[PDB]
């Protein structure tokens, strides 16, 4: 609604549980090497 | 990662034995960003005095656990420093010979300040002390502006 | 303009006694208060644990003008304020030496920018005439020298006065001075019978 | 003494007054905390507060710091911090106003910058061309909620208001015009006073509306103007020549 | 601006003769003076607005500037006294 102020974070939204997202399901071993880290935010951020 | 989504970790072991008391920590944080309103400038400085030091006291309570008693798992430390619970660069802080009883991490950058030097925290007391006596007037520091510190010194 | 500005005037009794000050430069700070344009404010601390800020307020025109501090307003030799500096010249020498002083944002902002060295300031701005004048200040200070009811109190003396001559010949005090009728009044009739057995 | 206990705090932070003041016009403007399509001439009222010099006073952080300067709202009447306040919470005495002698050439005894010239109106702080000491009471018909009171009283009222805030060097009331004028020996005491007794009321309580005291304007204490009365003048002349001759015995000893 | 004119001029002769009727009662109301129009709009009997000073010379004027205060002072007071 254009009269309703932004919502705050801290109350209404961060103690709420997250919902599921895309990610298409894939197989266990047809994709077997990129499943574990295929849908991560930075896929191999820690793997030197 | 400090909300809990798909990509987190399940909890080690030991962790269900101190989820209460770092409950604490989390619900009196939950009173210190609450917005309660102040007319003054100084009330006002006292509500980030307060939030800064409920942010130490919880590292502490992680760093006493980990280090000095060591009474939680390696495997359970890495996981509190990666969910956030504690601040990993204010006990690497801790950890050093110097700073032990550190306020914050404002009071030892010397970029900051206008010449140079740090936090006026970082004085130990009795240095103050003698040359306020010496000068003869008083020791005229009460409570810091980043932190709240009252002489956070490694001595004191 | 400002690619070559003269350097502050600070009176000695402003900078204080540490032998070593730190002042900040703010290129375009404050506006001057004679003046009405801008300036350099210069912010000081006397001592590095001191608990107050000292601050330039005047333009280095308008302290030059009249020969002042920018700190303190008051004149640069003598340290006295401008009112009775020109008193001090008006009254030896007999020439009315008082400062004008302009309304009207215009014309304060007009006359700051001649360079003229306003009233009394031309005397003390070279030492010479200022050592002059004070040879002839010594010539004029050669030729110088429970309830009571007052009555006869003379026309300009103050209550205070009258209070403090008690307490040393030792409240409350109602004194009209034009009626003259001086109702000095006690806390104690003892303090009363005091008062009169020390006169 | 002053100097023994530690400073009353006077009203609570949470019972201080709010902003957003009183509703005056309709849409509240916001970078100027004013109220905006409004009318408004008089926007004056009562202070509810005000400061007991006997059961208030007393000593405070900032003075054992040694700080110049006297608390604002320590002396309107509203100080909410009590034996923490940076300021002095004191009247000012002959000790005091020896310490801050460098600076009221330039600034208050609150610690705010004298302008150049007073105001349309002889408004808040001074001037720094002139070291006036004579204050100016007015708007009594106001601060006594119409209440008619045969004068000697009101000019009695007025001497037992200001006489304990500090040392009087005369007291004035105006028969023809509800003004007195009110010199003080000192210019401190008379920064303090006026910024003290602004807004106020002359009512004490066995007066019948001193239930009903809040509801009114109050009083107006403003810097007063020149005196056009030729004993005053020469009396004026008098004293500055007296003045002028300790200034010539001070400007001899020092060449 | 010929019709505004004498509207003006009407205006103060009634705005002087409230002040000689209130002069008589014994009440002095000071002449108010018209507002500015913008914030450095100038008022012509606080200051000599633009004050050039006439560069002196080497012949000597002490005398003749007591004597010019002399009459100038006396003048004032006498239209003070007597009006004009
Ligand atoms: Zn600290
Ligand atoms: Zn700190
Ligand atoms: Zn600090
Ligand atoms: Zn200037
Ligand atoms: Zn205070």
């Amino acid at each position: 609604d254009d009269d309703e102020p932004p919502l705050s974070y801290e109350q209404h939204i961060e103690n709420i549980e997250p919902l599921d997202p895309i990610n298409l399901p894939l197989d266990s071993q047809d994709d077997e090497y990129v499943k574990d880290w295929l849908y991560d935010s930075r896929p191999l951020e820690e793997d030197s | 990662p400090r909300i809990k989504t798909r990509r987190s970790k399940p909890a080690p072991d030991g962790f269900e034995k101190i989820k209460p008391t770092l409950t604490d920590f989390e619900i009196q944080l939950r009173d210190a960003q609450k917005d309660k309103s102040s007319k003054l400038a100084a009330k006002s400085n006292e509500q980030l005095w307060e939030i800064m030091q409920l942010h130490h006291q919880r590292s502490r309570y992680i760093y006493t656990l980990y280090y000095k008693r060591k009474a939680i798992s390696k495997d359970l430390y890495d996981w509190l420093i990666k969910e956030k619970y504690a601040d990993k660069l204010l006990i690497a802080k801790w950890r050093k010979t110097g700073y032990e009883k550190l306020c914050c991490l404002r009071c030892i950058q010397k970029n900051e300040t206008n010449n140079g030097s740090t936090c006026i925290c970082r004085v130990p007391r009795a240095q103050l002390e003698e040359e306020a006596r010496k000068k003869g007037t008083q020791v005229s520091f009460h409570q810091c502006v980043h932190c709240g510190c009252r002489g956070c010194a490694s001595t004191d | 303009d400002e690619i070559n500005e003269p350097p502050p005037n600070i009176c000695e009794q402003c900078l204080g006694d540490e032998a070593n000050i730190r002042m900040t430069k703010i290129p375009q700070g404050s506006e001057c208060k004679i003046c009405t344009l801008p300036f350099t404010l210069y912010h000081f601390k006397t001592s590095k644990r001191s608990n107050n800020i000292i601050k330039t307020l005047i333009c280095v025109r308008c302290a030059t003008q009249r020969n002042i501090c920018q700190c303190c307003m008051l004149d640069s030799r003598w340290h006295i304020p401008i009112q009775l500096r020109d008193h001090l010249i008006s009254l030896v020498n007999e020439e009315n030496v008082m400062t004008e002083e302009a309304k009207n944002d215009m014309m304060k902002r007009f006359l700051s920018l001649k360079n003229v060295k306003l009233g009394g300031a031309q005397i003390t701005s070279d030492p010479s005439e200022a050592d002059n004048i004070v040879d002839k200040l010594k010539n004029i200070l050669l030729r110088a020298t429970k309830s009571f009811f007052l009555y006869n109190i003379d026309a300009s003396i103050p209550e205070w006065k009258i209070t403090d001559t008690v307490s040393q010949l030792l409240l409350s005090l109602i004194v009209n001075h034009k009626a003259k009728c001086g109702g000095l009044r006690f806390q104690s009739s003892e303090l009363g019978e005091r008062f009169v057995s020390k006169i | 003494s002053w100097r023994d206990k530690s400073a009353k705090v006077q009203v609570k932070e949470s019972e201080l007054p709010s902003s957003i003041p009183a509703q005056t016009g309709l849409t509240f403007n916001i970078w100027y905390n004013k109220w905006s399509q409004g009318f408004a001439g008089n926007t004056r009222f009562v202070s509810p507060f005000a400061l007991q010099p006997q059961l208030h006073s007393g000593k405070t952080r900032g003075d054992n710091d040694g700080q110049l300067f006297f608390c604002l709202f320590f002396a309107k009447g509203m100080c909410c911090l009590g034996p923490k306040c940076e300021y002095l919470h004191h009247i000012p005495d002959e000790e005091d106003i020896g310490k801050l002698a460098l600076r009221t050439e330039v600034l208050d005894c609150f610690g705010r910058e004298k302008f150049a010239d007073y105001r349309e109106d002889m408004g808040g702080i001074g001037s720094f061309r002139k070291k006036n000491k004579t204050l100016y009471v007015g708007g009594i018909d106001g601060a006594l909620n119409s209440k008619h009171l045969k004068p000697a009283q009101i000019e009695s009222r007025i001497r037992f208001v200001f006489s304990r805030l500090g040392d009087i060097d005369r007291i004035r009331y105006v028969e023809s015009k509800n003004c007195g004028f009110v010199k003080f020996k000192y210019q401190a005491n008379a920064e303090f006073a006026k910024e003290a007794m602004s807004n106020q009321t002359l009512l004490l309580p066995s007066d019948k509306e001193w239930d009903d005291r809040r509801e009114g304007t109050g009083l107006l204490v403003k810097w007063a103007n020149e005196d056009p009365d030729p004993a005053a003048q020469k009396r004026l002349q008098e004293e500055l020549k007296l003045e002028s001759l300790n200034m010539m015995v001070h400007l001899i000893n020092n060449n | 601006k010929i019709r505004e004119r004498m509207l003006e001029e009407s205006k103060r002769i009634a705005e002087l003769q409230k002040r000689r009727e209130l002069k008589q009662a014994g009440i002095n109301v000071a002449i108010k003076k018209p507002k500015k129009k913008y914030g450095t709009d100038i008022d012509y009997n606080e200051d000599i607005v633009y004050e050039q000073a006439p560069m002196p010379g080497i012949y000597d004027t002490s005398t003749e500037d007591r004597q010019i205060k002399k009459k100038f002072e006396q003048f004032e007071r006498k239209v003070n006294r007597k009006g004009l």
